[PDB]
């Protein structure tokens, strides 16, 4: 399987009316080598995906949003289900690659009552803790601080890339453009340069060492 | 292709699909700016990229984008488009439409109003045709009101009877009838839903031929009084009294015949005062003897077969008659260039009722351009959508060559040279019906599928060579799969040992048996034993192409690798058809020997939903006992209308579908004990 | 203004300078950017260093009712800053929330200084302890920087965490609920298991966290700390 694959499927795939839904999988089916991905916990959270691939050969992480079910947003269970995902594939050197379009949280008074100030916690410790590559493509949305928990430029996101029809804004800015002004973004790709993007990218950053003070452990919100 | 050629400069499109690219095309080559019409949903087809300009025409619905009118009109008035093509279908017959473009400076490319609007219903185009002095289906002319006068009709005319909707078309508003009783309850059936789809409420009852050949003559007018025939076409594989699979050389039809044919046609097309491209069809019993069936004032939608065994262009001669040009071909220059075979693949499902539409979203899509003396007219891409709106139409595949057999045979190699995934296809059944001994021999008739398949399409039934072959590639191709999850980059810490097995020993279950597998590997070339056959399977075994070439007893095969899974299971497309095949270690096969069945209710007594589309009424509530043979509900999708029925007796338990409700396909319509 | 102040005070709310104050050492608070603008000096928070019972110790206070209309970049630019401070000489810091008159609508990309001041946090986190106060109300991703913090200590009936205000609430899950009952100090405190601790007020919080301060060591590097015993 190349590396440098084009996948003009994916150039019309996420609708333009903002209602309306599309699957992920689809196209982190397109993206992966060979279209195989190993998908964790496919039952359960499924408003987010979370799975094994490989690009060029080599084994990477991937996490997403799910705009099928409850259109996107996050909760408690989405939230630990991607967390320990992340931090697995932290603790053993596995890059990771995030499909980003979430519009916030899920409000209610039960989701206040679990606790979802600490599950959220839990996903931007997560994602910022992280020091292995990891790339970030924003599909259609990022609204409010759901847009700061999955590995925004500021959480030492190495490459971020959005597609034409991504949108950043802090409420419900309805173009990219704030965000690529501001430096938020690397640059705006078209949907089918997806793969070969992500390969060069993983292929420059496999080299990358940071250094953080050091510690026992920190504290996780669990 | 002459530039210098004066024609118009702007030229407008009024259709979708392949028709809209194959203008474009055909435009592009004649130097012509074009300018595209389209729905929202259609906003980034193929035709509407390719041309320059673009215009929405309306919302998803035909009927409110590609027949509201006005929006039509406002938008040739402001791209100032001298003349538009209506393509086939759709506003290709509507003569409120000629007299709404006659009203404007722009010229409409096609038929004048006058020789619709003879060819707009079916009798009194017969009595102008029988004026014409062309031979026609003995019959009644008439209208028929009553079922006594239908009945005397039949017995006048012959047991064999036929009732006909006029006007409309398509396949619909048609019946055979065999007896008096039935003749009478045909009657006023078919008024029925006249009424109720066409509105005349005006039938014709005919006498019906017994095994007929379907053969098109295409036939040019221009408005100078020249009139030309371009061979003829035979179309007999048809299902749903749709065709399918089209041949423009008739291996049925000798010269002379033909040139009745041609002549009579012409007079035909002259007594209409014809200035344009259409056909005229034809119905030819065993005796070669022809009779009159309806003519097209449209360009067909099998016209590219006919230029294969012609080389010249519809398109581009309509184009230049509607400017004023005369033709600049005569009689004598027109000659046999060749053999043409089409296929149309559609979007639909070959196993249920011979077609079975589907939708969805094309994940992966190649056409095999690269093959010798193969043409692809397609109007969609990689990433492309099937609605519930249009045609379930997914391209046509035509192959050229200088014979029946060499073009049989790229027809099958491009067949499985063709990457579709997403959708379900019915790649399978056109090549059946090309590799079926009836239609290399010839002796074909309109009813092809169903007597050569009465209980409906099942597949391919591969022999003990092809059997073997295959164990032989999906063993082989396991193996390789095998062998390439060992191979790891360099670790410098913890050594990779490779495992030197040398012989591979294997279970295939396929369809209900199971077989034994020997398989050794020795470089690129495999050695298979199935069940005392020896056979060696080589080829580059790249595990990432959706096409793979093997050579397997140096036989070349096509095949590809639709799923894989960890536990075994395999499709594999192979010469067309598809099989699911499940590969296990012999000791793998042991251990599962003791593996249980499970608690899967197979029990059935549940009907699902084939279609996908909007369901127009349910004719049954929750408490009914259903019976074998009654219709549940009919779903519309696909510019058609059909009904499923039970085919077993039970209680309804509880109705999910309520009339006007829109239902996917595989969705649980009404659950019964 | 005098009148905000005034406002405030009314509530039984007191300003930051004057949390600032209570919270340490009397004479002991240096203030750090005290004239970056956003036109106004200050910026919504006040930032500085100060001494507990002789130990060094960073602090931030947020005053939006009074000051300020909402968060803008030199808020996070401070805070920032001072937690910088804070783990290079390694000391704790302690956080006042109160993002009472902060306009939501009035942010301008201010998700990104959120994003800063939770990787400093994360950062942070096993090498110097973090303390957070929640001293009035909260929303939006203001909401996790407590709750990466070690912990986390609310004010009864003059504090709030929650995601969504209620108006939200009541436009997507059709539900009656208000305020107190929806992030109130004892919510969190008896069934959210998001907060610690819940006080009176704003001295006895003080108070309490004072007290609280003397137990934990100045870094992850310090061991435990050991007191005069009697
Ligand atoms: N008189 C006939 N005798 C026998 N079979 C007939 C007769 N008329 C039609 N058929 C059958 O019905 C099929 C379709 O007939 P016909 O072209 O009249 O229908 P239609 O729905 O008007 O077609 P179209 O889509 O071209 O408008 C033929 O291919 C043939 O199989
Ligand atoms: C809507 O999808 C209609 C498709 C185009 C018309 C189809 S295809 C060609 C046949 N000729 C005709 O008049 N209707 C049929
Ligand atoms: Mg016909």
């Amino acid at each position: 399987d190349p590396s440098d694959r084009l996948v003009p499927e994916l150039d019309t795939i996420v609708p333009l009316e903002s209602t309306k839904a599309y699957n992920m999988v689809d196209i982190i089916h397109s993206v992966v080598d060979e279209r195989e991905f190993f998908e964790i916990m496919p039952n359960y959270a499924k408003n987010i995906i979370v799975g094994f691939a490989r690009m060029n050969g080599r084994t990477v992480g991937i996490v997403g949003n799910q705009p099928k079910v409850a259109s996107g947003c996050l909760d408690i269970n989405s939230s630990v289900k991607g967390a320990r995902f992340v931090r697995f594939c932290d603790a053993f050197n596995i890059p990771l690659i995030t499909f980003v379009d979430v519009p916030g949280f899920l409000p209610g008074t039960a989701q206040e009552y679990g606790g979802i100030i600490r599950h959220g916690a839990k996903l931007l410790y997560a994602f910022a803790e992280a020091t292995v590559p990891k790339v970030t493509v924003i599909t259609r949305k990022a609204y409010g601080g759901a847009y700061d928990v999955m590995s925004s430029k500021h959480l030492c996101g190495d490459t971020n890339y959005a597609w034409p029809t991504a949108e950043i804004a802090v409420m419900g800015f309805a173009n990219p453009f704030p965000a690529a002004v501001r430096g938020f973004v690397d640059d705006i790709i078209q949907p089918s340069s997806t793969r070969a993007r992500i390969c060069c990218d993983l292929d420059v950053l496999a080299s990358k060492k940071v250094q953080r003070p050091w510690r026992k452990h920190a504290n996780i919100p669990l | 292709y002459d530039p210098n050629e004066k024609t118009f400069d702007k030229i407008l499109v009024a259709n979708r699909g392949e028709i809209a690219c194959r203008v474009i095309r055909t435009c592009k080559k004649m130097g012509i700016k074009t300018v595209a019409i389209h729905s929202d949903v259609d906003a980034s087809s193929v035709h509407v990229k390719m041309a320059d300009e673009a215009v929405c025409v309306g919302p998803a619905p035909t009927s409110k984008s590609y027949l509201n009118m006005d929006a039509i009109m406002e938008a040739i008035k402001k791209t100032r488009a001298q003349a538009v093509h209506p393509g086939y279908g759709f506003l290709s017959e509507n003569k409120e439409f000629a007299r709404c473009l006659a009203a404007e400076d722009v010229v409409f490319i096609g038929p004048d109003t006058h020789a619709i609007q003879a060819m707009g219903d079916k009798i009194e185009s017969k009595l102008l045709a029988k004026k014409a002095e062309v031979n026609t289906i003995p019959g009644f002319d008439g209208v028929v009101k009553d079922a006594e006068e239908a009945v005397r009709i039949a017995r006048e005319i012959g047991y064999p009877v036929m009732i006909k909707a006029s006007a409309g078309g398509g396949g619909k508003g048609m019946r055979i009838a065999w007896d008096d009783e039935e003749t009478r309850d045909g009657f006023r059936l078919s008024s029925q839903e006249a009424a109720s789809s066409f509105g005349d409420d005006r039938l014709l009852i005919e006498k019906f031929i017994d095994n007929p050949r379907h053969i098109e003559i295409q036939v040019l007018g221009d408005k100078h009084g020249n009139a030309l025939w371009l061979n003829e076409r035979e179309c007999s594989i048809q299902r749903r009294n749709q065709k399918v699979v089209e041949e423009a050389p008739s291996i049925f039809l000798d010269a002379e015949t033909r040139r009745a044919m041609g002549e009579q046609a012409v007079a035909l097309a002259r007594a209409v005062k014809y200035s344009s491209a259409g056909t005229v069809e034809f119905l030819v019993d065993s005796k070669k003897n022809f009779y009159f069936l309806e003519m097209n004032t449209r360009l067909q939608v099998e016209h590219p077969v006919t230029e294969c065994i012609t080389g010249l262009d519809l398109v581009q001669e309509m184009i230049r008659v509607a400017k004023g040009y005369p033709l600049r071909h005569k009689q004598a220059d027109i000659r046999i260039n060749g053999w043409a075979v089409e296929c149309r693949v559609y979007a639909e499902d070959p196993y249920k009722s011979f077609g079975l539409p589907s939708i969805g979203r094309l994940s992966q899509y190649q056409e095999p351009l690269h093959l010798p003396g193969v043409r692809v007219d397609s109007g969609i891409q990689p990433g492309s959508d099937i609605s519930i709106y249009y045609d379930p139409m997914i391209s046509k595949l035509i192959t050229y060559g200088s014979d029946r057999t060499e073009a049989l045979k790229r027809m099958a190699d491009a067949l499985d040279n063709y990457v579709i995934r997403g959708v379900t296809h019915n790649i399978a059944l056109l090549r059946e019906v090309i590799i079926n001994s009836r239609f290399v021999k010839g002796d074909i008739s309109t009813k092809f599928l169903s007597d050569v398949y009465p209980d409906g399409f099942k597949g391919h039934m591969l022999t003990k060579s092809e059997k073997n072959q295959l164990l032989a590639i999906a063993s082989s191709l396991f193996v390789a799969f095998q062998l390439r999850a060992q191979h790891f980059q360099e670790n410098s810490r913890m050594p990779v040992i490779k495992p030197d097995i040398a012989n591979w020993e294997l279970s295939v279950k396929l369809h209900d048996k199971v077989h034994t597998v020997v398989a050794s590997n020795n470089g690129s070339v495999f050695s298979v034993e199935v069940d005392g056959s020896k056979l060696n399977v080589t080829s580059t075994w790249n595990l990432a192409s959706p096409l793979l070439s093997v050579s397997v007893d140096g036989t070349q095969r096509t095949v590809q690798c639709l799923s894989r899974e960890a536990g075994g299971n395999m499709s594999i497309q192979f010469l067309g058809t598809v099989y699911k095949v499940n590969i296990l270690t012999r000791l793998a096969a042991e251990l599962n020997k003791f593996m249980l069945e499970k608690v899967t209710e197979d029990t059935s007594s549940v009907l699902r939903s084939p279609m996908p589309g909007v369901v127009v009424a349910v004719s049954v509530k929750p408490g009914d006992a259903v019976a074998e043979g009654q219709e549940i509900c009919v779903i519309e999708a696909m510019k058609m209308q059909n009904s499923m029925t039970a085919g077993k007796t039970g209680t309804v338990k509880s109705v999910h579908c309520q009339a006007g409700d829109t239902v996917g396909e595989g969705d649980l319509l009404v659950e019964l004990e | 203004g005098q009148r905000r102040i005034d406002a405030q005070h009314k509530r039984g709310k007191l300003t930051a300078r004057e949390r600032i104050s209570l919270l340490l050492d009397p004479g002991s608070f240096v203030e750090s950017d005290m004239f970056v603008e956003h036109k106004f000096p200050g910026d919504s928070v006040v930032t500085g260093r100060g001494r507990i019972n002789g130990r060094l110790v960073y602090v931030f206070s947020q005053d939006f009712t009074v000051f300020g209309g909402s968060l803008s970049g030199a808020h996070a630019q401070k805070i920032c800053k001072i937690m910088d401070q804070a783990i290079t000489v390694g000391a704790p810091v302690i956080g006042l929330n109160d993002s009472g008159g902060a306009q939501i609508q009035e942010g301008v990309e201010s998700l990104a200084g959120y994003a800063d001041i939770f990787l400093r946090n994360v950062t942070a986190s096993g090498v110097i302890p973090q303390i957070s106060l929640i001293m009035g109300p909260c929303a939006g991703g203001a909401v996790y920087s407590p709750a990466l913090t070690d912990f986390t200590f609310m004010v009864k009936d003059t504090s709030y965490l929650f995601i969504t205000g209620p108006d939200v609430v009541k436009s997507v899950t059709n539900e009656d609920v208000t305020q107190e009952e929806l992030g109130g100090a004892k919510t969190h405190t008896t069934m959210s298991g998001v907060a610690h601790r819940a006080f009176e007020n704003d001295v006895d919080a003080l108070c309490n966290l004072r007290d609280f301060f003397n137990y934990l060591p100045l870094s992850s590097q310090d061991p435990a700390p050991v007191r005069e015993c009697h």
